[PDB]
């Protein structure tokens, strides 16, 4: 043992024995600038889970070395202030933004999904790879991004998040959109300051048309309003007294679970179909710029060498190691 | 050699004929296999018969043994192939190419 | 020889542990004092050849090719740390590694004392060449040039390898002395008539041979400046040294089998000169002069008497130094104006004078101008070729006249005329650049002043 | 599917094979291979999709086929001499059953189709364990037989492998298909010596085992099943590339890599014995082989392809599960030419 | 330079040999993966070394 | 555009930031040591010493001993009246013909 | 001003389903990213019985 | 601590360690042994020494 793998489980490390049948996975959605983080924070901390915060750019930075992030050059090469500025950019960045926001959502399902299968403990996601596309949706239908971009998104998200279990709960904060542009502007941030009306109106249509039809038939799902949202009480009572057996999680076996725990441990293998060969525009990188970025990412100060054998971070004992 | 060992032999030759020939079904194939060593069985007893050897009349059992343990799995695999396509034919396996 | 092989192996870790900006300055000292180690080899008996051991031994023909090599390893070094200047420390290491192992293959190739050792080294040394050719090129004709060069390379020396092994079964040993003091003659039949051409076209394939030739302009114009500098200065020699050294075992039927090849290369010798007047590209320009010298080269080799086998040895070693120069200037041109053109960049006999002076000796020895080694190789050539028949004087006529006429044309287009008036970046030239074409230069004045040590063993 | 029945079917291959290279009785020889396909299959299609079930079933398919023409060439060779020992046959016709089943399970040509479909069919771990392990079984079987095969039908096998490999390999794009064509020409060669010295067709195993070992791992390293996949690893690992282009030369017969050592070998053999012809085709037409590898490493070390932006978070991530022997597998597949007069060791 | 170097001995020796092998190479490896076709293929095989080698 | 490419960099000149550079290398000091180091080692070690090396090799061709031994050969054919030149390089006597 | 490196144009040639395309190979497509073909819409056609009325 | 997250290799493992020495020092001695008993032999076989 001493790591997860073939000989735990022959050794007889099972993860139903590990569980505790309060282990769920709550994923909250909503429109932007709603109230679903702070709706979150509240499920988490009443129901002892924990909390995943919505995976930004970075996200990915926060997870690995240091917890600083790094340079926008080396992290993602995308913007979501340049985003809300000038969408119909020249350089595709809406959809580099859009692709390395789905990479970092699957990165964080595949923390949460360890997280709960090596502990047990449940996990409250502020979003879901399965949240993801409405952004994509409302992106397309503004004439943003092309349809060979939705295309390639079509074909990662599908060998990518083919390989994962649902959210047990999927708990929706319906917010109406002129709402929505009240708390944008009294929020007074320029950048979403800019965002549009018909944006927000494709998100909107995205989650009550394909997200909430999809999932409905997959598991639970609740819908609050801005008022039921703010009384968490309620909502996690509702969460504690939900009867359901129609899942795949019961379908789940000892060997089955291993199979994901081996995925999920593993971030290269989770990784692995989003760089694949298809050559955009937007997300295509060049040789040259490729090289000369990845030097830079290597003179990054604890990146050089594996994270026990950098000596200039303090690393003793290397020759023994 | 007598007769009798030129007409088995053919009966090899010709089960081996018609599993390399197929027409439509796997099913048709595999009994093709399992008459090969049905004929193979029938040889080997002929001529162990014949010559008194004694210690191999046990031979043709293990024959059959791994002819059926054969015919397990070409049925195990025939019945995903099934699943798979919804028929048995032999042009659905066409995936991989050489 | 070994007092030579580990000095090299152990350039290798000196190389691969030295501080990022000492890499050069480390690999051209040691360089520099491996050469000169290697000058001791140049005494050689009158009898025989030195012994060393049962692997490596040298004659009077190796030594002058070990002492070329050597010596052109530092020159490689300063014009690669020319044109590196933005690569990274681990690839500034891996070319120098390549580098490295090339020299060590190519000593140990002219110093290997079995055929079959010899041939596993001189293939042994495409890999380095490939990798260099292929990874660090400019262009992107690199990739089909690497492809060319390693299979005609490939499929010249495979039926070689077939024929030394069966030369071995038959007689016993591969050992060179061997084979020399228990040679037979080859009686005229069809086996004999295909192991001499499995033999020969190995190496006719490496000198080139005139119709075999499309490789050399690809790889030595897409290759590196090291590249093109050890291509045509040692690499083109292997082709020559294994002549020189199988022809042995296969007397008397080179006196039959070398009609075709005679014929082919003195008129690939005379397309090749032509070919050089109406060159667009520098780069080619030089390729094709080296094709042309090394058929002369192959006519001594193939008419095979004691007179041409010094102009041989000679020439070989006058064309690898004269090369070597010619590439460097004419890189030194493309990294002015970052392109291979001829008639691009004129007037710089008027912008750069030195330079121009550099110019003007590389191409006068280029045209054999006595008293340089260049016309004494070439001289004992035609007058081996002379008492061998009275037309090849004609058709070395013919050929002297049009290398001095496209060398003259070369100079005149590059250095004479009035400058480009757009051309505005052509800085003055550097130390660097300077000392690597005195180092060119003066070691081949000196061959002249003593030209016994570069005539073989024949002398 | 569990891990306890993973390990337990790999010993049972393992132990078919054994059983195999230890029994002196054809009845036990034919129960070896049995046991071995019957093990094997699920291995196939251990990671189910309808192209690990076709390759499984083509494989199951051509094997079977093979064993019941091997069952039939012993059952006649007892009826010419009541002989149940492993050696020389002493029929003709049972013997060109035997040679004809054993090229089939070997993969020689003609019968080499079901090698590129199944490698291709298959994960990267299962065509890794059917190559090497399915092509060690049959040729010790072919070596204990050796003394009686007949020259002519062996070498035009041999010869038609390493033509059939080469041209395949030309065309093909896919790395695992390259690999398995690969492994025909390999196996074509080994075939070819085989009549003559089965030292050196041992010695050429054990070189082509290594630098299988040393390819496949590298592929399952950097996760690469096509060209362009393989195209991107100079971004996250550059290491990885170079020794999979020297692991390449060395395949591709380049000396002094260890590669040339098994092709070297061979010849001289052959030429020992008064063949020129042969020797020399096979020598030449390898050279199809070693452009195909040449091109495969165009792509991945010596030249840099473009790459993608996700690569930036495979960049802050690290591999984590550790190649067993690799570094020793990749040292063995390129340097060991000085080491040359161990074959006698070896034999 | 035009008629001999870039044309005729490139179709010689370097040309003709690469088109000859990408040929064979395409008749090689273009097959439909029929389990059919190359069962046949092997019976023809069987039938052709019973026959033709003794 | 298909791709995120960096632009062409601009030619970099070492003469502007060191106007007395000798074009080895970027940083001056270790460009200055890059020059000394190859000028000494090349120019005088080199060339001086291999060349004076080579001159002054001992005669291990036997080129003097050559011309002695023929000096002397030809005083005491000379002498004797026994052609300069023999006529055979064998003895005929030690050489059997075959019938 | 810098050394040439494959673009979008030589990835594509190398990324086809096979080198040297013709017309059946160009008709051919390349294998899905994780091998797993999607799944056939095949027609269950569950036996329709009558039972009763005799 | 500079990573946020503990290190796999954060700190050599000494058991690890300890065998990897004790095993090369082991083989080391176990040739010499070896050797030194070989020669003896092959001196008493020949009746050299
Ligand atoms: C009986 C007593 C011993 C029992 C040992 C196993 C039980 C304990 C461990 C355990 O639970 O293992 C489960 C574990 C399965 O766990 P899993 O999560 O399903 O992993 C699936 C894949 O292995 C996941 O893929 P992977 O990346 O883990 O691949 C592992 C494996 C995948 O490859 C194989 O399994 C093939 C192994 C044979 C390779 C060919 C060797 C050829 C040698 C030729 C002759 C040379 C002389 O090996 C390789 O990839 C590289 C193999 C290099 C072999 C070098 C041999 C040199 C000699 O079993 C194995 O990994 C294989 C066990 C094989 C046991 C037989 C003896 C070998
Ligand atoms: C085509 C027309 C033709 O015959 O042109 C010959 C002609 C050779 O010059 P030549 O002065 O007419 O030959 C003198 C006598 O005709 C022939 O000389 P000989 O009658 O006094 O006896 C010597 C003869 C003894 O005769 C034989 O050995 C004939 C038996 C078959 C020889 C097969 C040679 C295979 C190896 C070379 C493969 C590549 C070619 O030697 C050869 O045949 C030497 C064979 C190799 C010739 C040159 C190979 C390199 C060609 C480079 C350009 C390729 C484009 O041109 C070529 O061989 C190259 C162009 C045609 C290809
Ligand atoms: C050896 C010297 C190598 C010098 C390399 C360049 C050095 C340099 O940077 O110089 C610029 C530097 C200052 O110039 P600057 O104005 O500041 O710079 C701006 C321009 O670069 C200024 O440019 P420039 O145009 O004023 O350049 C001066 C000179 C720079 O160019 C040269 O020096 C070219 C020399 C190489 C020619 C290559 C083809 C021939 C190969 C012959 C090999 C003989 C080896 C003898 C031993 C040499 C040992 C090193 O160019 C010429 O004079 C034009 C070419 C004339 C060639 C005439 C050859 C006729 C045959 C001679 C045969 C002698 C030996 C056999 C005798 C048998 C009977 C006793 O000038 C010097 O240091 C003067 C050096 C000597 C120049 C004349 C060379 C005469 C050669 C012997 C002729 C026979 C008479 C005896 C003379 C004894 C002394
Ligand atoms: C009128 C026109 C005159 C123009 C030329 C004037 C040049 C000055 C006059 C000549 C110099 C005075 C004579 C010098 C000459 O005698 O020495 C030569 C010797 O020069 C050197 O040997 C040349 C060395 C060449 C080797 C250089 C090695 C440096 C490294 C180069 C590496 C690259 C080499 C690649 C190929 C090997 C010839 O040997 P030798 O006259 O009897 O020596 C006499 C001493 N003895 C009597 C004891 C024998
Ligand atoms: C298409 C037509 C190709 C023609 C060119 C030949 C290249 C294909 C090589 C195939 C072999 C053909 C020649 C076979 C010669 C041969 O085997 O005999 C040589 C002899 C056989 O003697 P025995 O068998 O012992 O007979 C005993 C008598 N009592 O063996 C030897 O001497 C060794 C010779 C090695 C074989 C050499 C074959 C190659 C000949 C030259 C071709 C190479 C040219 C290089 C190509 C570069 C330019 C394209
Ligand atoms: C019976 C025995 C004979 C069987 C065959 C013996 C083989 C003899 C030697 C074969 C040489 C092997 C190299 C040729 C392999 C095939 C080359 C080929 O495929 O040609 C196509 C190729 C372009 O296609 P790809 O690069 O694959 O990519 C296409 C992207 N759209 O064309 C080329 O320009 C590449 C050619 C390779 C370099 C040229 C070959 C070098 C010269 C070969 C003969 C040497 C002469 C001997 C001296
Ligand atoms: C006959 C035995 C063959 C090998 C059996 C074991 C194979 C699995 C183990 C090696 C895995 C790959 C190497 C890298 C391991 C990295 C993990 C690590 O830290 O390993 C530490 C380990 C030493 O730990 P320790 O347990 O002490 O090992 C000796 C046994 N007590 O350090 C190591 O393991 C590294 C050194 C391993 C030994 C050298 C490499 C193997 C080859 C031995 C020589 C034979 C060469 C020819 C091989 C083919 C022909 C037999
Ligand atoms: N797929 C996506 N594409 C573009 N922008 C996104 C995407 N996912 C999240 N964002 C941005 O990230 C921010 C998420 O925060 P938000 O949903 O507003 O909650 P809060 O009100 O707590 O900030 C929003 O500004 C949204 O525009």
């Amino acid at each position: 043992r001493l790591q997860y793998g073939p000989l735990a489980f022959v050794l007889g490390e099972r993860t139903t024995r590990k569980l505790t049948e309060t282990s769920k996975v709550i994923t909250v959605d909503g429109n932007i600038c709603s109230g679903k983080g702070r709706l979150a924070r509240e499920i988490a901390e009443k129901l002892g889970l924990r909390h995943f915060p919505e995976a930004g750019i970075h996200y990915a930075d926060s997870t690995t070395g240091d917890g600083k992030p790094l340079d926008v050059q080396l992290s993602g090469n995308c913007s979501l202030e340049k985003f809300y500025d000038d969408p119909k950019s020249n350089d595709g960045n809406s959809y580099r933004l859009q692709s390395w926001l789905y990479a970092s959502r699957l990165l964080q399902y595949a923390d949460a999904l360890e997280h709960l299968l090596s502990t047990g403990q449940g996990v409250v996601l502020e979003r879901s790879i399965y949240s993801d596309f409405v952004f994509l949706e409302a992106m397309y239908r503004q004439g943003f991004i092309r349809k060979q971009c939705v295309e390639h998104y079509n074909e990662v998200k599908k060998v990518t998040a083919c390989e994962y279990l649902p959210p047990h709960v999927v708990v929706y904060v319906d917010v109406p959109v002129p709402e929505i542009q009240s708390r944008i502007q009294k929020k007074g941030n320029p950048h979403e300051m800019k965002i549009t009306a018909a944006y927000l109106q494709d998100i909107e249509n995205a989650y009550k048309k394909t997200f909430l039809p999809e999932m409905s038939e997959k598991c639970e799902v609740l819908q609050y309003s801005a008022r039921e949202a703010e009384d968490a009480e309620k909502v996690v009572e509702d969460i504690e007294y939900l009867k359901c057996d129609k899942g795949p999680w019961p379908d789940q076996d000892d060997r089955t679970f291993h199979r994901l725990r081996m995925l999920v441990q593993n971030k290269l293998e989770v990784l692995n179909y989003t760089t694949i060969p298809v050559y955009l525009p937007e997300i295509t990188i060049g040789a040259h710029q490729s090289d000369r970025v990845f030097q830079k990412f290597t003179e990054l100060p604890g990146r050089k060498y594996s994270p026990g054998y950098n000596e200039d971070v303090g690393d003793k004992w290397i020759w023994l190691k | 050699m007598p007769l009798v060992y030129m007409n088995i032999i053919m009966a090899f030759a010709i089960a081996l004929a018609g599993l390399l020939m197929y027409r439509s079904h796997l099913m048709s194939s595999l009994l093709c296999l399992e008459g090969m060593m049905l004929s193979l069985f029938i040889m080997s007893t002929l001529i162990i018969l014949n010559t008194h050897f004694t210690l191999a009349n046990m031979m043709p059992i293990i024959l059959l043994v791994f002819a059926a343990c054969e015919a397990a799995l070409g049925l195990s695999l025939l019945v995903m192939v099934s699943n798979t396509y919804g028929t048995d034919y032999v042009q659905n396996l066409n995936l991989l190419q050489c | 020889m070994l007092k030579i092989i580990i000095p090299t192996t152990m350039l290798l870790p000196m190389t691969w542990m030295s501080k990022h900006n000492m890499i050069w300055i480390n690999a051209t000292v040691h360089s520099l004092l491996i050469s000169l180690i290697s000058l001791s080899l140049l005494n050689q008996l009158g009898e025989n050849s030195l012994n060393f051991s049962l692997t490596f031994f040298s004659d009077s023909l190796s030594a002058p090719l070990l002492v070329l090599t050597t010596w052109l390893l530092p020159l490689m070094l300063m014009a690669s740390q020319s044109h590196l200047s933005k690569e990274t420390t681990t690839r500034k290491k891996l070319y120098i590694t390549m580098l490295i192992l090339l020299q060590l293959f190519l000593i140990m190739t002219f110093t290997a004392t079995e055929l079959i050792l010899f041939y596993i080294l001189f293939e042994a040394t495409l890999v380095p060449t490939l990798i260099i050719i292929t990874r660090w090129g400019n262009q992107t004709e690199r990739l089909n040039a690497g492809l060319y060069f390693l299979f005609y390379t490939l499929a010249g020396s495979l039926p070689l390898l077939v024929a030394l092994v069966y030369i071995q079964n038959t007689t016993g040993s591969l050992n060179f002395l061997i084979i020399h003091y228990w040679s037979h003659p080859l009686s005229n039949s069809w086996s004999n008539i295909f192991m001499w051409l499995a033999c020969i076209m190995a190496f006719m394939v490496k000198m080139p041979l005139y119709g075999l030739h499309l490789w050399l302009p690809k790889a030595h114009v897409e290759a590196p400046i090291a590249g093109s500098m050890v291509l045509a200065a040692v690499l083109l020699k292997l082709g020559g040294y294994g002549m020189m050294r199988i022809t042995t075992i296969l007397n008397p039927l080179t006196n039959y089998m070398a009609y075709p090849f005679l014929m082919l290369s003195m008129w690939g010798m005379i397309m090749t000169s032509s070919i050089c007047l109406r060159q667009t590209d520098l780069k080619s320009l030089i390729a094709y002069s080296s094709v042309s010298h090394m058929a002369l080269v192959i006519v001594a080799i193939m008419i095979q008497t004691p007179w041409s086998f010094m102009g041989a040895t000679a020439l070989m070693i006058a064309h690898g130094l004269t090369s070597s120069m010619l590439f460097c200037l004419a890189n030194t041109n493309y990294e002015r104006v970052h392109s291979r053109t001829m008639i691009l960049a004129r007037g710089l006999q008027t912008l750069l004078p030195l330079m121009a002076t550099w110019w003007l000796v590389a191409s006068l020895t280029n045209l054999a101008l006595p008293p340089s080694i260049n016309l004494i190789g070439e001289l004992f050539i035609i007058t081996a070729s002379f008492s061998w028949s009275n037309i090849t004087i004609i058709l070395m006529g013919m050929n002297m006249m049009i290398t001095a006429l496209y060398s003259l044309y070369m100079l005149i287009t590059t250095q004479r005329g009035k400058y480009t008036h757009h051309i505005n970046n052509i800085k003055p030239s550097f130390t660097r650049e300077n000392a690597l074409m005195a180092l060119h230069i003066l070691p081949l004045l000196l061959l002249t002043l003593n030209p016994k040590m570069i005539l073989g063993p024949l002398y | 599917m569990n891990p306890i029945i993973y390990t337990t079917l790999i010993m049972t291959v393992m132990s078919g094979t054994m059983l195999v290279m230890i029994s002196s009785h054809w009845l036990l020889i034919w129960i070896g291979f049995e046991m071995n396909l019957l093990a094997m299959i699920p291995v196939l299609m251990k990671n189910f999709n309808p192209r690990a079930t076709e390759a499984a079933t083509k494989y199951f398919l051509t094997q079977a086929t093979a064993s019941m023409m091997l069952m039939m060439a012993i059952i006649i060779n007892l009826l010419y001499s009541g002989q149940w020992t492993i050696t020389k046959m002493f029929n003709p016709v049972a013997m060109t059953m035997m040679t004809m089943a054993l090229a089939m399970k070997l993969g020689l040509s003609p019968f080499h189709f079901w090698v590129p479909e199944v490698t291709q069919g298959i994960s990267l771990q299962a065509g890794l364990l059917l190559l090497t392990w399915q092509k060690l079984a049959p040729l010790s079987v072919l070596c204990q037989i050796s003394q009686s095969i007949n020259p002519n039908l062996m070498l035009t096998m041999a010869m038609l492998s390493i033509l059939i490999g080469g041209w395949g390999g030309l065309n093909q794009t896919q790395l695992r298909k390259i690999m398995a064509y690969s492994s025909i020409a390999h196996m074509g060669w080994m075939t070819a010596v085989l009549p003559y010295n089965t030292t050196m067709t041992i010695l050429n195993l054990l070189i082509y085992i290594t630098m299988t070992l040393a390819m496949f791992m590298l592929l399952i390293h950097s996760s690469a099943t096509t060209t362009l996949s393989l195209s991107h690893t100079w971004n996250k690992m550059p290491v990885i590339t170079s020794l999979m282009m020297v692991t390449l030369l060395s395949m591709g017969g380049l000396p002094p890599l260890s590669g040339f050592m098994p092709k070297w070998m061979i010849i001289q053999e052959m030429t020992k014995n008064e063949s020129i012809i042969m020797p020399t085709l096979m020598a030449m037409t390898a050279l199809l082989n070693l452009y195909f590898y040449m091109r495969l490493a165009y792509s991945s070390s010596l030249t840099m392809f473009p790459s993608t932006n996700n690569m930036k978070m495979k960049w802050q991530f690290e591999h984590t599960k550790q190649m067993k022997l690799l570094p020793t597998m990749i040292v063995l597949s390129t340097l060991v030419l000085p080491m040359t007069p161990a074959l006698s060791s070896l034999n | 330079s035009s008629l001999l170097d870039l044309i005729w001995l490139e179709t010689i020796l370097p040309k003709t040999t690469s088109f000859i092998q990408m040929k064979m190479s395409i008749m090689v490896s273009n097959q439909k993966g029929l389990i059919k076709l190359y069962f046949l293929s092997f019976l023809i095989t069987i039938m052709i070394s019973m026959t033709l080698f003794n | 555009i298909r791709l995120q490419e960096d632009p062409d960099p601009e030619d970099e000149n070492l003469y502007e930031k060191n106007p007395d550079s000798h074009g080895y290398d970027k940083d001056p000091i270790v460009d200055l040591w890059n020059m000394r180091v190859v000028f000494f080692f090349g120019f005088s070690i080199v060339l001086v010493l291999g060349s004076t090396f080579v001159a002054y090799l001992p005669d291990y061709r036997m080129q003097e001993w050559a011309r002695r031994e023929a000096e002397r050969l030809v005083k005491y054919r000379e002498a004797n009246g026994l052609p300069l030149m023999e006529s055979n390089c064998f003895d005929p006597n030690k050489i059997q013909l075959p019938e | 001003a810098r050394q040439w490196q494959p673009d979008v144009e030589w990835a594509e040639q190398f990324g086809g389903a096979v080198m040297y395309p013709t017309k059946e190979t160009a008709h051919w497509k390349p294998p899905p990213w994780n091998d797993v073909d999607p799944p056939k819409d095949t027609l269950v056609s569950n036996l329709t019985l009558n039972f009763g009325p005799q | 601590k500079f990573y946020i997250r503990e290190p796999p290799h954060g700190s050599p493992d000494w058991l690890k360690v300890g065998l990897t020495l004790g095993t090369s020092v082991f083989l080391w001695i176990y040739l010499i042994k070896q050797h030194k008993e070989d020669v003896l032999e092959y001196k008493r076989r020949n009746g050299l020494e």
